[PDB]
């Protein structure tokens, strides 16, 4: 750019992983931030807190999106949040800050990075919905006319930027479950998604438009970080004493 | 760019006036509402059980956000115009904590009437059921739950304020309706309300007409925006 | 040792083609190896030599720590990359501890670790400090001084992957070489003062286990051209020490897995001296001149061993050949005689000459 | 750019706890080496001029990066591991301005050895020259120069300091060997030290053993950091 | 760029000569900077200062590298530092600030200037090695990963970016000769190399890389400068008294 | 697996009397009975289980 | 029950008259010792390799508790009394942390000796291993590591301290022989020593005799007590 180095680079730093950004985020914050002070009220046992694995950001998932397939309101990512189980076959793994444990808690903050060339145009909308899952018009909200109503970060393609998007714990137990309660009737006690605190859209706001050359990239890769602000798990059992179904996975 | 963002504003004038909202007019204009609107039809005899006696004639599921329209031909307050505007409201909102009020009005009756509150039973119906076609076991008035019987000899309409019973830190509205959990069963409705006739003497000829009306509470509140879903216009209705 | 070895070295740079369908790729690992204060042979660069010794461009953290036992401290990678303004990518470098290698490693697995994201937007230089992990206080080094057949083995692995393929355009080169760089942390110290595990490049040249035959024996040494009285009446040369009589120069314990009809060449700086008739039945005749020494045949006469110079040439090294081989079956001394012949002495070698079977 | 330089730094952890260089272990680590190491090997009677007397057995240059290295079977210590610490100390810098400690070591006879120092003597060898094989002029005692005469029943290990006497800013190490300046013959090396037998009588029949070993000063210096050259593993020399 | 004049560019004056530059540099030195004691040990004869005329920025060479001979290592500049005497025959020229005295001792200042396109990419490494001549590894320390460990700046092909490279005295004499004494043998008194502190190298550190395009530049100018802070002379002679011999070049 | 959740370990050795106070580990806050008023054909579940090995 | 423990003692009589350890005797009697006791025997021109210069003739592992212990008929300290204080000391514990102080007598020659200190050698052997059947790239001298170079003519008994340089908390005595790990081979010995001769000449027809004695140092500990392992009387050697 300018330097015998590059510009200077914004850095972020959690427990044990380091974040760098180069350009002016896009943020917002899904509802009012807190302090939660009835989940005492639902467990006796004492909460537990793991600020060096729950505060570390990790990577996710990395979507690419070509010319082709850019089309207004294409759904880039559409899954339950938060949900972020990955195993060797379809199958909460310990093989990172994730525990088997029955309830648990926290705020989250998810990262799009996106990086462009200086000659290509497009925009992206990431959004959240609390438990958009379980409204009788998910599938229709989708659509980002309604995604810019929602709480939502803007990703330029114009530009090379980030994007940070706050999200405080809101549902309704206040103690979310990490695993399944199988054992109920559909009239009564029906069966438990885990985790299932909202979902999380990205889409595109304006189609990928890239140059008409043969050399040029067709393709533009989205990757994802999620991070904890303060985790709380109050159920303690064995990593076996209850398992982990299949994802239901829910798409339109 | 959080919901609200100017990022670089060209404002060629100054701001209008302020008014207060209720100044040229006289009343303060904000997200509140107690007005009360419609939300069932009329019965007859040959709706009810055999024995209908101790047994509800109406199972109505608690919801803030209103039933599910249904348009008849022989309502057109649902089918010209759609539902009233607690549930447009609700459509915008994710959760509930309060209670709503209830005013019902029984016109083809002189004889007494009762009303009782189930907030721990499953709202799992969008719709409201009626005598015979009622599930069993339901629609049997009990006998510790919160209660109001009413003489129609003495006032044909019905208020009453149903209480936020519900295990959990919200309430869930616009629920979905067919197949589950655990949070659309307990979390999201107040529970059902059943209405019944103190006697088990037959319906008159001309049959009975129930209109439930309700209306939001104080202790209630709208707590986390959500996007709002597409609507649907009124004036296009007859093409 | 801290200024020193603060120095940033250069190390074994890789291209960074966006063009390939195939490696650049989400999840795809670009460059990786083990961590510790010596660089990786195969990450350094290499000047290769033929029947001599490799020479390794080691970083100045590298060459310190090859003099001490112990080390331990933090790590400091530069990475630079030769990109412009419209690259851009984001790269996940993680540093996992207790791994030496990538054969469970994979960019889902590393980013549960101690790792960094950086974006090349615009940026060209960035340096990721690795930590000191370890189950001990002090590691040892990798590489060191001839004692054992084994490598001690680094305490972790470095490895980068790519998180958002890089993408250029139709006017930019499409290969961005990048150059990473190491240097010490200012918490790196070394510990004990042991047999340097590097040499110097001044002279590259070795006597590996290859069957040399010995250049004498010290103190028999320079040598020269010259006669004796005991070998066919001073007529014929040998290779002596000294002037004075019965000095001969007597080679060093040759092993006993050499041929007995085996013949020598000399492997390193050699003498020039002149020197026979036509021998009968043979077209072998050497003509009056000077040459330079190359081949030899080994004389023993009880216990000591002395050498018999012969020219360097397509015909020397096949009378060499023969006389190898007469001495082998126990020859008449007398019909062995027609080795070449003594004229005059010649100059003195710098020092001891090699030689090989 | 500076050779230490960090242009923009990604510190996942804290810095590693600060140990003295002495503390888990008890000894100082910086740059300073005062350990021995050798520079040379064996004589015999067939080596020595006609007239061995106050003729010098050896014609030591000195360098304080060490002699030229050359591998030989008769001594692995050089072939198998390349040359002691010393030189690749001096391998990463370009002057010196200090004197030389040398130690010296005669195991084959039991008559008086001589030692003497020539700083003024070009220093155009990169190798020991022995007895007749040595330049004449040279292996001749001097009178007025810095000496010390020792005798090998008393003590056979000979310890002196070589002082630096050069007309000069610094002392040029790492010097190249073969064809010229004025800068390679009296500002390189400290000078020749000759070593010699006060006695004319011959050498042993089993011959004498002069091992050389030598370390650096206080008064010394490495003033300019250079960058390394590149080096060779010890660890490769058997394939 | 931004404004109906360009960008505003940096300025360096020295005596009657001006250097624009428009980026920040990338510098280092030599070694310790210090102020001369031990050189009015060496001459009885009082000491010259010219600073109208030493202090003085000259351009005296413009290298150009193209993609085709861009390679790993490639030797830009390889010459004796410093040397910077040009003659119509191979033939120290009065027509500068060069003056022909025996003695001479000065610090000096290097300046490299490249001027590439937004849109090439490449890394040139320029360094400095005292008496590399003189070194018996000298044609084994060119490479650059040799380059890197010695006082050196970097250039970015992808930044239009300057440098500076800080070199303070160091010799063994304390003063230098500007000409040859060469009555002597090979033995004794050697001939001695006319102002002969050093080797200034410049290489290729990331081959020269540019548009596929045929309209394109494939070529870039490689132009230097060089300064003396403060320089003595103590050796009054004749312009002809002593004569310069033809530079005899060290290449490897 | 018991071992790894919240357990109690009682010593018969001239005992006779213990008591196991267990906690209220819950998602929630409050927890419906598990028999009720006939209005459904499903009993609710109960939060949690306890054993004695 | 600790270690020490005393549940009902049943004493009929006062304790003894407490004297110090040193006053009806002049010495304090406690559990340290710098008592000097034998670890190998002699060697002769057989036994070292074809070259034999800078090559060392013994192959020192160096453990606190002593060599394996091996019965010859030609050394009967061995055979009819087990082996010195030391390792019968050092047997009812675990770890050290401390160096060595050795004193080494050789006998047969009066030519240079030395001595060198590898303390990064893995000690993977539990037995001094003598010339040409000592292992290659070992027993060759290296040039930057701890020594000592002596002279028999001066004095033919060498004293020496070897230092504790392990990366490591502790050092582990009594360690295992034959099949490993990480913790036997650098966190186990202080290293190895090497003895050789500066010459290559020939051994005498006698042959050559070292005798090397050990002791302990001041910075060395027996930090863990554990339990004694079953021994074996001297007195029964006989029967």
């Amino acid at each position: 750019m300018d330097r015998p180095e590059g510009s200077e680079e914004r850095t972020v730093q959690t427990s044990n992983v380091v974040l760098g950004e180069t350009n002016i985020e896009s943020q917002d914050i899904a509802s009012k931030e807190y302090s939660p002070t009835w989940d005492r009220l639902a467990s006796s046992e004492v909460s537990d807190e793991y600020p060096m694995l729950t505060d570390r950001w990790l990577f996710w998932k990395s979507v690419k999106w070509e010319v082709n397939d850019s089309a207004f309101g294409k759904m880039l990512v559409q899954e339950k949040f938060p949900q972020s189980w990955v195993q060797m076959d379809v199958n909460i793994p310990n093989f990172i800050p994730f525990n088997i444990h029955q309830y648990m808690r926290a705020d989250f903050e998810v990262k799009i990075y996106v990086n462009p060339n200086d000659f290509v145009s497009g925009w992206l909308i990431m959004a959240f919905l609390y438990q958009g899952s379980e409204m009788f018009d998910y599938k229709l909200r989708r659509n980002p006319a309604a995604l810019m109503q929602m709480p939502h970060v803007l990703v330029n393609v114009g530009a090379a930027n980030e994007a940070t998007l706050k999200i405080p714990y809101r549902y309704v137990r206040p103690f979310m479950r990490c695993k399944d309660i199988l054992r109920g009737d559909n009239l009564i006690t029906g069966v438990t998604e885990p985790l299932n605190m909202g979902v999380l859209f990205v889409e595109v706001l304006i189609p990928f438009r890239t140059s008409a050359a043969s050399s040029a990239p067709k393709s533009l890769d989205v990757s994802l970080f999620v991070k904890m602000t303060n985790a709380k798990f109050t159920g303690m059992v064995d990593g076996s004493i209850a398992l982990l179904s299949k994802p239901i996975a829910l798409p339109e | 760019t959080p919901n609200v963002m100017q990022p670089t504003p060209l404002l060629p004038t100054t701001n209008d006036g302020r008014v207060t909202f209720g100044e040229a007019f006289n009343d303060l204009k904000d997200l509140a509402r107690r007005y009360q609107l419609y939300w069932e039809g009329t019965i007859l005899e040959g709706n009810l059980r055999a024995i209908r006696r101790n047994s509800a004639l109406v199972q109505l599921p608690l919801y803030p956000h209103g039933l599910r329209i249904q348009p008849d031909v022989n309502n057109p307050i649902w089918n010209i115009m759609r539902d009233g505007h607690i549930p447009v409201i609700s459509s915008g909102f994710r959760y509930f904590r309060g209670g709503l009020r209830l005013r019902i009005v029984v016109e083809g009756l002189n004889s007494c009437v009762w009303v009782q509150h189930h907030p721990d039973r499953p709202s799992i119906f969008s719709r409201p059921i009626i005598g015979r076609y009622i599930a069993a076991k339901d629609a049997y008035r009990n006998h510790a739950y919160a209660a109001y019987v009413q003489n129609m000899s003495v006032n044909r309409t019905i208020e009453v304020e149903v209480p936020f019973y519900q295990p959990g830190l919200y309430g869930m509205l616009n629920a979905s309706d067919n197949n589950t959990s655990f949070d659309r069963l307990r979390f999201t409705g107040l529970g059902d309300l059943l209405i019944g006739i103190e006697g088990e003497q037959p319906i008159p000829k001309e049959g009975i007409e129930i209109s439930v009306y309700y209306s939001i509470a104080d202790d209630f509140s709208f707590n986390i925006f959500c996007g709002f879903p597409p609507m649907v216009y009124c004036d296009e209705t007859y093409s | 040792i801290s200024g020193i070895i603060g120095v940033y070295g250069l190390l074994k740079p890789f291209d960074w083609n966006a063009n390939d369908t195939g490696r650049n790729v989400g999840g795809h690992l670009l460059w990786s190896m083990p961590v510790h204060p010596q660089v990786d042979k195969d990450q350094v660069i290499q000047v290769m030599t033929q029947s001599k010794l490799t020479q390794y461009y080691l970083p100045p953290i590298s060459v310190v720590s090859s003099l001490y036992a112990y080390t331990r401290g933090s790590i400091k990678y530069k990475f630079l990359f030769g990109n412009n303004p419209r690259h851009n990518a984001r790269l996940l470098v993680a540093y996992i501890p207790g791994i030496s290698s990538d054969n469970r490693l994979t960019l889902e697995r590393a980013r549960n670790s101690a790792h960094v994201v950086f974006s090349l937007n615009e940026v060209s230089e960035f340096v990721f400090t690795v930590p000191y992990i370890t189950d001990t206080m002090w590691w040892p080094r990798k590489y060191g001084g001839p004692q054992a057949a084994g490598e001690f083995v680094a305490p972790s692995y470095i490895c980068m992957f790519i998180l958002n393929p890089l993408v250029a355009m139709e006017s930019v080169p499409s290969i961005v070489t990048i150059v990473p760089m190491i240097a010490a942390g200012d918490d790196f110290e070394v510990a004990v003062p042991a047999q340097p595990a590097v040499g110097l490049s001044r002279n590259i040249d070795v006597i590996y286990p290859k069957d040399s035959i010995i250049s004498f024996k010290s103190g028999y040494f320079p040598v020269y051209v010259g006669s004796w009285h005991s070998f066919f009446d001073s007529t014929k040369a040998i290779l002596r020490y000294g002037a004075v009589s019965d000095h001969i120069a007597q080679l060093g314990n040759i092993p006993a897995n050499v041929n007995r009809k085996a013949f020598w060449i000399v492997v390193g700086d050699t003498i020039k001296f002149k020197t026979l008739d036509k021998i009968n039945g043979t077209e072998w005749f050497i003509p009056e001149g000077e040459y330079t020494l190359g081949y030899g045949v080994v004389w023993r006469d009880g216990a000591y061993a002395y050498m018999v110079p012969y020219p360097l040439t397509p015909l020397g090294e096949k009378i060499a050949q023969y006389t190898a081989s007469l001495l082998a079956s126990n020859t008449a001394i007398s019909q062995i005689r027609p080795i070449p012949d003594y004229i005059v002495d010649s100059a003195a070698s710098k020092d001891n000459i090699l030689w090989s079977p």
